[PDB]
This record gives structure tokens, C-alpha cells and sequence, in this order.
């Protein structure tokens, strides 16, 4: 039995009411309809059982309702610890099935990235590789563009980017950008610059490392 | 306290099989059904089947009734799942979870990360990230060249609120790159020792890397 969750992704500011829905392709008994919450890197947690009963420890701002094919989870007042993915579950028939999820994010104030650049360690240089790392920490919203410049020319190859999900405390994103070259290629250039474009500044937020200053 | 403890992460070759375990403690093992579920990165949950340790009966998703075999050992209060003839698309986190009232899933194992791949298990190289030659200073560790997932990173530092970020790993050419940043008051470092501690359970290795200032 297919369960379709909507919206797939949504954001709410603190204190706002949030409702998410799960629609089944067939009727399912309300006694065998459940909700789970999952945070990145962790197991799912039973959140609501039999449509409207809160699991042990679940804050009272949550509720659930529904019958037939349409079910909903409502959060009366969005709070920071509520940012997570929520899944519906039917066990009306075997096999039991789960929704594709509603990822609920926290809206917050714009924050500029704090940029930090790091040269290759002497330890990595013995391996025949060289990585330059740029952290772009504690920014909002998630939308950001990172460019690497080597002695003024853009470098696009050998760049690995990764983003955290919203920080538990301040709800910002962070991003890591790693430029990896061969040691030979690394030693043919002087300066390595990571440049961040973000809505909080009309100018890029940049940091550079020069080989001659170190 | 009810606990479901799953076996560690493993790498398995295409065409081989895997067997993973889920050790139950703190309740009557034989009184509750255990379910097994699959979760691919960035997807929802898919149910594989259940084991009833009371009568040794297992029920399967028709999709999985060929591939999966669920068993349990009453002697050790342990449920097991065998997955046979594996391919790349069997790579996922697998959970065991306890069937409760109205077949809600109340207690969950921590997950077992299964990677199916032709590549070799390789331990990480860990490199210190120290500033080149402010009241706050950001340092980090670069965790390169390992396979498979996961690794864990823990810091010994004076990090501030929202001051630790460990980035999800990125795969490239059968090897993962992960990084982690820590932001500490500039009075604490290089004064006090800051260390990133990396574990890679699939290769049974760890690394304790001190962040030394560049000379
Ligand atoms: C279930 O319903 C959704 C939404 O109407 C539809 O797109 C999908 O095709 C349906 N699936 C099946 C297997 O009938
Ligand atoms: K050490």
C-alpha cells in the first residue's frame, strides 16, 4: 500500500503551527497507523501510535488524526528540536509500508558563513597527494556557491563538497569543500583561494593560503 | 531497559551473502515479533520481513522472500537476517525493531551499514587541519582514503556552542573523504591539546590525530 506524504519538504519559524499529511492508496484502519521521527545519522523513533496516541517522551505540542486514507501529524508550535524527517506507517496489511517522508526544517534569520582555509598537512604531502580544505560554517539559508581559484584561475576538478544538516542549537548549515591535487600539481602554484557567494553579502566571502607565507 | 544491539558495518562482494545479527536484552525475547527494514541513503524505510521467535515463523515481503532468510536463536536471544546473492543496490542501513501494540515499532537497533562493492576495505588516513602562517580559531581533521562507511569522529577540544561540524562522507573512486571542523577560543589553542579521534569499525582501526600548529 503506497503512502504519499506531503509536503516532501517544508520550513517553519519558531512558534508557528505545522501540519503534514499522509495519503494512502487504500483504506487503512486507524488502529494500525503510526508515525516516526528520524534525525540524520540516527534510528527512527516511534512518535505517534494508532493515529493519535503519543509515544513515551513525545512533546504534547504534537498530535495526530485521521481515518480511511488520510492522516495528519500536527505540531501546534514549531520548536528547534522538531526539525527532522517524519514518516507515516500502515500495518493494515502485509507487507507494512512507510511514507517517503516530510522533511521539516527550521526557518531562522539569515547568517553569513564564517570561512576558514587550511593547507595540506606535512603528513598528507608524504602520500603524494595534497588537499586544501575550506570550511564555511554557520550560515543560513542553505543556498551557497563555492569557487576555488589557483593563482587567479578557477579550479573545478578535484573538489569534494559536503553539507551538514541544520545544527541542533543555532539551526544553521555548514559546508566543507576539499580541493585535492597530486603533490606535483599542488607545488606548481602559489595561492589557493576559496570564495563563497551567499545572499548575506553582495561580495564573496573569501580566504586564501599562499605557499610562500608558510 | 530494553535494548536491541545490531552487529557492526560490513563490506560484502557482489554475488556473496551477508548475515547480520540483532541481540535482544531486557525483556522476554520470545514474546515479541522483530521486524527487519532497509533504508537506502536519502530514502524512506522498506520492510523486508519479520521473525516470530516464539514459534520460529518468519513472514516476508514477497519481493524479499527469495533473497532474505530471517532466523533466531533462543539460546542467545538473537535474531539474524541473511541476505543472499547481493548486488550494489542491496547497499543500505538495515534496522531491527520490536513489534509493539497494534504493530507499532517501539525499540530499534542502531542500524547495520551494509556496503556491497568490488572495492577493498581500506583504513582512513587522517590529516590535521591547522591555520596557515581573532578570539575564535577553527581547526579540523580531514579523513581520506577509507572504505566502506561509516567512520565516527569525536573531538577533545574547548569547542563553543554550535562549534563542531562533522560533514557526511563523499564517495570517489571507491574511497571516502570526510571532514570535521571544531571552533575553539584562541586562548585554548595551541595552548591546550586538541585531538580528533577517528574510528573505522569495518577495518577495526582508529586514529588519534593531534592538531599541531604549523611551524
Ligand atoms: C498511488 O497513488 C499515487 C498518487 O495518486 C499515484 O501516483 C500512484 O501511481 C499510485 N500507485 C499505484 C501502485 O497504484
Ligand atoms: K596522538
Amino acid at each position: 500500500i503506497v503512502l504519499t506524504q506531503t509536503p516532501a519538504i517544508m520550513s517553519a519559524s519558531l512558534g508557528e503551527r505545522v501540519t503534514m499529511t499522509c495519503t494512502a492508496n487504500s483504506s487503512v484502519s486507524s488502529n494500525y497507523f503510526h508515525w516516526y521521527q528520524q534525525k540524520p545519522g540516527s534510528s527512527p523513533k516511534l512518535w505517534i501510535y494508532s493515529t493519535s496516541n503519543l509515544a513515551s517522551g513525545v512533546p504534547t505540542r504534537f498530535s495526530g488524526s485521521g481515518s480511511g486514507t488520510s492522516y495528519s501529524l500536527t505540531l501546534s508550535s514549531m520548536e528547534a528540536e522538531d526539525a527532522a524527517t517524519y514518516y507515516c506507517h500502515q500495518y493494515h496489511r502485509s507487507p507494512p509500508t512507510f511514507g517517503s517522508g516530510t522533511k521539516l526544517k527550521m526557518k531562522r534569520a539569515d547568517a553569513a558563513p564564517t570561512v576558514s582555509i587550511f593547507p595540506p598537512s606535512s603528513e598528507q604531502l608524504t602520500s603524494g597527494g595534497a588537499s586544501v580544505v575550506c570550511f564555511l560554517n554557520n550560515f543560513y539559508p542553505k543556498d551557497i556557491n563555492v569557487k576555488w581559484k589557483i593563482d587567479g584561475s578557477e579550479r573545478q576538478n578535484g573538489v569534494l563538497n559536503s553539507w551538514t544538516d541544520q545544527d541542533s542549537k543555532d539551526s544553521t548549515y555548514s559546508m566543507s569543500s576539499t580541493l585535492t591535487l597530486t603533490k606535483d600539481e599542488y607545488e606548481r602554484h602559489n595561492s589557493y583561494t576559496c570564495e563563497a557567494t551567499h545572499k548575506t553579502s553582495t561580495s564573496p566571502i573569501v580566504k586564501s593560503f599562499n605557499r610562500n607565507e608558510c | 531497559e530494553v535494548k536491541l544491539e545490531e552487529s557492526g558495518p560490513e563490506l560484502v562482494k557482489p554475488g556473496a551473502s551477508m548475515k547480520m545479527s540483532c541481540k535482544a536484552s531486557g525483556y522476554t525475547f520470545t514474546s515479541y515479533i522483530i521486524h527487519w527494514l532497509k533504508q537506502k541513503p536519502g530514502q524512506g524505510l522498506e520492510w523486508i520481513g519479520y521473525i516470530n521467535p516464539y514459534n520460529d515463523g518468519s513472514k516476508y515481503n514477497e519481493k524479499f522472500k527469495g533473497k532474505a532468510t530471517l532466523t533466531s536463536d533462543k539460546s542467545s536471544s538473537t535474531a539474524y537476517m541473511e541476505l543472499s546473492s547481493l548486488a550494489s543496490e542491496d547497499s543500505a542501513v538495515y534496522y531491527c525493531t520490536r513489534n509493539y501494540g497494534s504493530d507499532s515499532l517501539d525499540y530499534w537497533g542502531q542500524g547495520t551499514t551494509l556496503t556491497v562493492s568490488s572495492a577493498k576495505t581500506t583504513p582512513p588516513s587522517v590529516y590535521p587541519l591547522a591555520p596557515g602562517s581573532n578570539s575564535m580559531v577553527t581547526l579540523g581533521c580531514l579523513v581520506k582514503g577509507y572504505f566502506p562507511e561509516p567512520v565516527t569522529v569525536t573531538w577533545n577540544s574547548g569547542s563553543l556552542s554550535s562549534g563542531v561540524h562533522t560533514f557526511p562522507a563523499v564517495l570517489q573512486s571507491d574511497l571516502y573523504t570526510l571532514s570535521s571542523s571544531v571552533t575553539v577560543p584562541s586562548s585554548t589553542w595551541p595552548s591546550e591539546t586538541v585531538t580528533c579521534n577517528v574510528a573505522h569499525p569495518a577495518s577495526s582501526t582508529k586514529v588519534d590525530k593531534k592538531i599541531v600548529p604549523r611551524d
